């Protein structure tokens, strides 16, 4: 997963 | 003058440009320990990590890594610890840090589930009869009381070290209506929440650093730290003109990457400081007007  | 700059960016529409300059000039320090393999499952997101030079170290022998960062503002005389949303397996780590760094306040600016996804583990008990026992760090956490307002909730938590039997009181400040990558409903509802933390004494220098976290701990978290610090400089220097928000944000990005996530979060930071500047200068009626306009009573 990635925050942006 | 912030207002002269603020008005100047709103008429030029260059908020996405001013913010993009900040991402350009932001510091870039090595995250060696974060990108280690053994700490992969301790990192909620892959693009968010602490700098080795500012990361919080856990006082255990096994693995000392927790996605947390000590942000120290020497001039402003205040420190904060920003961290990701605790994963289900770093909840004991989260409270181990709180104990070791001698913190009294936690500030939670997200919900455990937002926009249909799970942004944060339920790292604190919801019922006084159901206390949480983390066996990995030998801690016990018990809910004592909670004052529920319309958009925020202040809990009172007792944390016990099962090894030594010392107990501490931890205030939990939960802001429930600040969406990820969004902004508060109004500057009054934000400032009314900030000062509710100030008056509780969690930010006092006799305690440890306060713990401030959202889902990744940079978006909403930095906005909260940026406003408090700027207001803090403005009461010390007594010279509000001298407070450059763009610089103070760049200073914090030395200790944790990605602080402030959107351009409008940066915009709100200006408005928050501009309005809060009224109390610093001496306005005593604005203390309650924020309380009235926030509509906390509900």
């Amino acid at each position: 997963e990635y925050y942006r | 003058e912030m207002e002269k700059e603020f008005e100047q960016i709103d008429k030029s529409g260059s908020w996405a440009a001013i913010y993009q300059d900040i991402r350009h000039e932001a510091s870039d320090f090595p995250c060696r320990v974060a990108k280690l393999p053994k700490n992969k499952n301790r990192n909620r997101y892959r693009d968010v990590s602490p700098f080795d030079h500012s990361r919080i170290k856990l006082h255990q022998e096994d693995n000392d890594y927790i996605n947390a960062s000590l942000i120290k503002m020497e001039e402003a005389q205040r420190s904060y610890i920003l961290t990701q949303g605790p994963l289900p397996n770093t909840c004991g780590h989260f409270w181990e840090m709180v104990w070791e760094q001698k913190s009294r306040g936690v500030v939670m600016l997200n919900r455990v589930m937002e926009k249909g996804s799970l942004k944060c583990a339920q790292y604190w008990p919801q019922k006084e009869e159901k206390e949480m026992i983390f066996e990995d760090t030998n801690l016990k956490l018990t809910l004592i009381s909670e004052d529920i307002k319309s958009y925020y909730t202040v809990r009172q938590l007792e944390l016990e070290n099962l090894t030594t039997q010392e107990t501490r009181e931890i205030l939990h400040f939960h802001y429930t209506t600040w969406p990820a990558f969004g902004v508060p409903e109004s500057p009054a509802s934000f400032l009314n929440f900030l000062f509710k933390v100030r008056e509780s004494g969690s930010l006092s220098p006799e305690h440890g650093p306060v713990v401030v976290h959202a889902s990744a701990g940079i978006g909403r978290s930095g906005t909260f730290c940026l406003a408090d610090t700027c207001l803090l400089l403005m009461d010390k220097r007594k010279d509000p003109s001298s407070v450059d928000i763009k610089k103070v944000l760049l200073e914090m990005r030395k200790f944790r990457m990605g602080l402030i996530a959107t351009a409008d979060q940066l915009r709100f930071s200006y408005l928050a400081v501009i309005e809060g500047a009224k109390f610093i200068m001496g306005d005593s009626s604005v203390q309650d007007q924020w309380k009235e306009l926030s509509h906390e009573d509900l």
